[PDB]
């Protein structure tokens, strides 16, 4: 139905709003990775857990 | 792909698909998941090629 | 609609089907990541354009793992047998001075890494500091057919203004061309020891090279056209030989 | 939505200064000498031949039928004159070698006394080398040191 | 008018003007055809001359060569 | 790090010791040329690299089409128009701190708002 | 007339290609249509053609292939090699 | 017996355009007070750019173990190359990449 | 792919002879003293030489393999980080129309 | 870990400090080498203040360390205990110094009993590579995991 696809638009863009947040917090280098991975790991960890959240 | 710009850490780049299947995938889109086709083939491949030495 | 396209051998349609190969004529680094004392491999499979068809391959080799001191760079050369230093090799191409080999190798004077890990290669190019003793030390160290030393350092000349490099020429003099060449090759292996470069990728389609009918039956016509020219040499060798007609 | 093959009814329904002149030299001199260049690898900026003192020496240093392959002309010219040149007193030493690539298009403006200028068109090239400014060597002796 | 932008379906027309003049399988006519036309004359003239050498006590030679080929 | 050659020679100047003056010294092994020492520093090997990150910055590299572009100042010229880029240091422990190089005055300025 | 130009692999590396003419060149919704990218590229150097010609003479007889799995245009592709057929009128 | 015969004398080199030096295989040059062109014989004009100032270590030579006569000509003084009606020349530059086989 | 199509190969005699009329310096005369900032130029893998204005010269090879002069099959690359324009003439690239 | 001390975080730290395996390079942000004739002064204006303090026949060349505060922080180590270390390795043929916590600037100095150089270079590998600060061998990357 049409209010679900608004909802599921609305749900991807808010995931799309919480990468772009970690995607500048990343590139103004305040964001610390945390032990066992690196800046780049744990930034892909969370994207990829952000999107998998929003497909789900 | 050579269709995006460099350095470009955003989602819909790095490989997010949020299209579906009712409403079709772009090109950009429909390349990866083709890559991720040919990967499934590939990985069941060899895992069927190990499946019958092991089972020997 | 016959689109045609094949060939028709003893009425059977045969096709040949596109080879794929890789390019040469192209630098090449990659890592080894195994227990071996060579930590970068600088490959470039060397070849002319057309005729022979040359397999020979230079290699420069980065020996010494990270965090060893004694970092020093030795690349092999075809026909000889142990591997020898670059800077030995420019000693053979008429550089005698250091001050000019990492003026040729590092283009950079601010950048004080390269040079520093120059540093042995310039220490063992302090051990030998001729011309004439770099030509008779790789007369001595490859190729013992030469038996006289005169004819080994003239010999390995010869190799290296011919058999090293087949690219670019084979004439006499171009010696310092191929210097800047080779220093070339050294920036891009000490620069990709530097971790300032990523590996090599050999995945890239456009560093493949794909093989029609035209190369094929170049080679083919190429190899069967010598062959009938050293049998017909043969038969006219037993001719004036045998005394006939 | 759907493909449009009629597109053929649709096609067809719708279409101060100073002048000085230059002489060639006659080509007897030409004839009599060949002119080569010289260019010095010692980093030195100086080093004129005056002070390279005297006296100046520039000097060069039973089978049946069977086959040959075969060779060209001017490569050979230039391969049997494989013994380069040196130029000593009696102690500076400087061993030239050719250059070849730097062949292609050299004229030479030699000025005379006049504002005028003689061209000379460029034989060849060849770059000299100091060489033995140290003094000293081993061959052997270096083989053996090597294996330290 | 004439310098107006072009669509999307109007780019299949400039397809049509490729496989008009290419073809489906033109790479290896293309191929071949230079093969024939230059490979030939190359792969001849690059190795045509042999000559024997022959010695009598006054010293001789032979020589032989290929020019232009010809295809039927 | 950062040594001399020789005059004619071209070669190193490896390091002596003078022990009549007590003073470093610059030598050459193959003549008699030693010079005076104007530092006592003379080996720096400097583990933790964080050069070259900035690497390959040419006078043309506003001119490159396939860089991106962004609308922030520059904090000298103040110029909107700029091409960003992140470090060319390749490594597993690189950052992903933007480079700004400004298109009026050639400067790089970062954005990091840690350190400066 | 300079309107063309062929591109292999190694140029590609140095260019920035665009999808849809009308659609990425100009500067600026129905719920049935995909959702697209945007245009805040400016330096476009070259525009596709067609995206779909990108597949190859197999794949290009599947209807909406888009809306399909890859794995079954795979497999329509290796089935595409051995239907019945008229292959010649001679 | 080598001999020096002046050196004093002072050599320009030139490196010239192809088609003007195979036919060199004369005109007058006019020094402009650090702009100097060539007024050829009917044709064009060239101005030749100084190249490299400072040229030392480089040396004019003739010639007449085997010891040979040897002559030594002048010091080279200044590194030159001509540079260059134009379009016919650019023509003739386009003309040149027209060479096919039979 | 269906417009994907094999390169025949050319001849790169032209292209060098061509490129030396424009004050392209050969590499037995380059100093990295005397000119830093000079862009090396490489045709088929092989170093020439250099060239200490890229911009001009590239426009120039580029308008001219625009209007047909050059053949289209030979692909150059400039790589600016690198600081190098190869120069592909050889066959068995593949390339496609756009 | 032990039923007594669970649900600790302190205590799982002091394990971890106990068997993950640390070294002198970890530390180590840049090394450098002086020559420094006498062995007491030294040119260097700002380790004066280190001259000063950590004093109250040698060799003329002086090896000079500078360690990363953030990596003495991650890895508990005290400049203190370090020096323990290498004195307790090498005994007594290399005299050693080092900075106090407070500097801010961490440094540490050592010196011997041809060329002195290549000796003190010989010393900078077995100093990065064979001193092992803390921890049993051939653990990494403790992670705490409730
Ligand atoms: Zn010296
Ligand atoms: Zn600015």
């Amino acid at each position: 139905d049409g209010p679900t696809m608004r909802e599921i638009t609305e749900t991807i863009a808010e995931a799309k709003k919480k990468v772009l947040d970690v995607t500048k917090e990343a590139q103004a280098n305040l964001l610390t990775a945390k032990h066992g991975m690196t800046l780049r790991e744990s930034f892909e960890d969370n994207v990829v857990r952000f999107l998998n959240e929003a497909r789900d | 792909l050579p269709h995006f710009s460099k350095d470009d850490y955003s989602p819909e780049s790095k490989g997010f698909v949020e299209n579906s299947y009712l409403r079709g995938l772009t090109p950009q889109e429909f390349f990866f998941h083709a890559m991720g086709g040919r990967e499934g083939l590939i990985d069941t491949a060899v895992k069927t090629a190990e499946t019958g030495y092991i089972q020997r | 609609f016959d689109m045609g396209g094949y060939f028709i051998i003893n009425g059977s349609e045969k096709v040949l089907i596109a080879q794929e190969r890789s390019a040469g004529n192209i630098v090449q680094v990659f890592k080894k990541a195994a227990p071996s004392p060579i930590s970068h491999v600088a490959e470039i499979r060397s070849a002319l354009e057309k005729g022979s068809r040359f397999i020979s391959t230079l290699q420069v080799k980065l020996y010494g793992r990270e965090g060893s001191s004694a970092r020093t760079i030795k690349a092999t050369l075809p026909y000889i047998k142990q591997d020898i230093p670059i800077v030995i090799i420019f000693r053979a191409l008429g550089i005698i001075p250091d001050g000019e080999i990492l003026e040729h190798i590092c283009y950079d004077v601010n950048d004080w890494q390269m040079l520093e890990m120059l540093k042995p290669c310039v220490e063992d190019g302090f051990v030998i500091q001729d011309r004439e003793t770099a030509l008779d030390f790789i007369g001595r160290r490859g190729t013992a057919l030469g038996i006289k030393k005169e004819k080994r350092i003239q010999y390995a000349k010869d190799i290296l203004q011919k058999e090293f490099l087949p690219h670019i020429t084979q004439l006499e003099g171009f010696e310092s061309r191929k210097a800047f060449f080779l220093g070339y090759m050294i920036n891009r292996l000490l620069l990709c020891a530097l971790d300032r470069k990523d590996q090599d990728d050999r995945d890239h389609f456009g560093k493949k090279r794909l093989d029609l009918a035209g190369p094929l039956l170049a080679q083919l016509f190429k190899t069967l056209f010598k062959k009938l020219t050293k049998d017909i040499f043969r038969y006219m060798q037993r001719t004036v030989e045998e005394a006939h007609d | 939505f759907i493909k449009r093959d009629r597109m053929r009814r649709n096609f067809l329904r719708m279409r101060e200064y100073n002048e000085f002149p230059l002489r060639a030299i006659p080509k007897e001199d030409l004839e009599n000498m060949r002119t080569h260049l010289l260019k010095f690898q010692s980093k030195k900026k100086i080093n004129p031949v005056t002070d390279f003192h005297l006296p100046v020496r520039l000097h060069r240093k039973r089978k049946t039928r069977q086959l040959k392959v075969l060779d060209e002309n001017a490569k050979k010219l230039r391969f049997e004159e494989f013994y380069p040149w040196v130029m000593e007193d009696f102690y500076n030493t400087w061993v030239g070698s050719y250059e070849a690539g730097n062949s292609d298009s050299y004229v030479l403006l030699s000025v005379e006394d006049d504002g005028s200028f003689t061209m000379i068109p460029a034989d060849k090239v060849y770059k000299f080398t100091a060489r033995n400014k140290y003094a000293t060597l081993t061959i052997d002796e270096a083989e053996k040191r090597m294996d330290k | 008018d004439e310098s107006a932008p072009i669509t999307a379906e109007d780019s299949w027309a400039v397809i049509s003007a490729f496989f008009r003049e290419k073809g489906l399988v033109s790479q290896q006519l293309d191929s071949f055809n230079q093969f024939v036309d230059y490979t030939l004359q190359d792969i001849i003239c690059e190795d045509s001359t042999l000559i024997l050498e022959q010695l009598a006590q006054i010293s001789r030679k032979y020589e032989i060569s290929f020019g232009k080929i010809y295809v039927t | 790090t950062t040594f001399r050659f020789c005059r004619d020679c071209n070669n190193m100047l490896y390091p002596r010791e003078d022990k009549e003056n007590n003073r470093l010294l610059f030598e050459c092994r193959t003549c008699s040329y030693v010079e005076e020492a104007g530092s006592p520093l003379v080996y720096r090997h400097e583990l933790i690299t964080n050069i070259g990150e900035t690497a390959g910055v040419v006078q043309d590299i506003g001119s490159d089409p396939t860089l991106p572009r962004s609308d922030r100042e520059c904090p000298k010229c103040h110029s909107r128009e700029n091409v960003f880029f992140q470090s060319q240091q390749r490594r597993k422990d690189t950052s992903m701190v933007l480079f700004f190089v400004c298109l009026s005055c050639s400067h790089i300025f970062t954005s990091d708002q840690k350190n400066k | 007339e300079g309107l063309v130009e062929y591109i292999d692999a190694e140029e590609e590396e140095s260019i920035l290609i665009a999808m849809q003419p009308e659609d990425l060149e100009p500067a600026e919704v129905d719920p049935a249509k995909r959702i697209r990218v945007s245009h805040h590229a400016t330096t476009f150097t070259h525009c596709e053609i067609h995206p779909s010609m990108i597949l190859g003479v197999a794949a290009s007889i599947i209807p909406f292939p888009d809306h399909n799995q890859s794995p079954r245009n795979t497999y329509q592709s290796a089935m595409g090699k051995q239907a019945m057929g008229v292959f010649l009128t001679n | 017996d080598l001999d020096l015969e002046r050196s004093n004398r002072q050599v320009w080199l030139v490196r010239l355009p192809m088609f003007l030096a195979e036919k060199w295989r004369l005109g007058k040059i006019r020094i402009n007070k650090s702009k100097i062109t060539l007024l050829l014989n009917e044709p064009h004009e060239y101005d030749l750019e100084l190249t490299k100032k400072v040229v030392e270590n480089e040396y004019v030579f003739t010639e007449q173990t085997i010891p040979k006569k040897t002559a030594i000509v002048g010091t080279v003084c200044h590194e030159c190359q001509v540079m260059p009606y134009h379009k016919i020349v650019e023509q003739r530059r386009n003309i040149v990449k027209l060479n096919n086989k039979e | 792919s269906l417009m994907s199509c094999i390169s025949v190969g050319t001849d790169p005699m032209p292209i060098i002879t061509f490129l030396s009329e424009w004050g392209m310096e050969p590499l037995e005369d380059y100093v990295p003293h005397q000119s830093p900032d000079a862009t090396r130029v490489f045709v088929n893998g092989v170093w020439h030489g250099v060239h200490r204005n890229p911009a001009r010269l590239m426009e120039t090879l580029r308008t001219l393999r625009r209007k047909g002069d050059i053949n289209p099959e030979v692909s150059m690359i400039r790589d600016i980080r690198e600081k190098e324009l190869k120069i592909f003439t050889d066959a068995g690239r593949v390339y496609r129309p756009l | 870990l032990e039923p007594g001390h669970a649900a600790d975080q302190e205590q799982a730290k002091l394990i971890r400090s106990a068997i993950e395996h640390t070294t002198l390079k970890s530390v180590t942000i840049a090394s450098e080498i002086y020559y420094d004739p006498d062995p007491r002064s030294t040119v260097i204006p700002e380790d004066e203040e280190i001259i000063q303090l950590h004093f109250s026949q040698q060799s003329p060349w002086l090896l000079r360390l500078e360690l990363d505060r953030a990596a003495m922080n991650d890895k508990d180590l005290t400049m203190g205990q370090v020096g323990e270390r290498i004195k307790q390795t090498f005994k007594n043929d290399l005299f050693v110094i080092w900075s106090e916590d407070n500097d801010e600037k961490l440094i540490i100095r050592c010196r011997v009993v041809a060329e002195e150089d290549h000796m003190l270079k010989k010393i900078e590998n077995t100093m990065l590579e064979n001193i092992t600060l803390r921890g049993v061998e051939n653990i990494e990357r403790v992670v705490m995991m409730k």
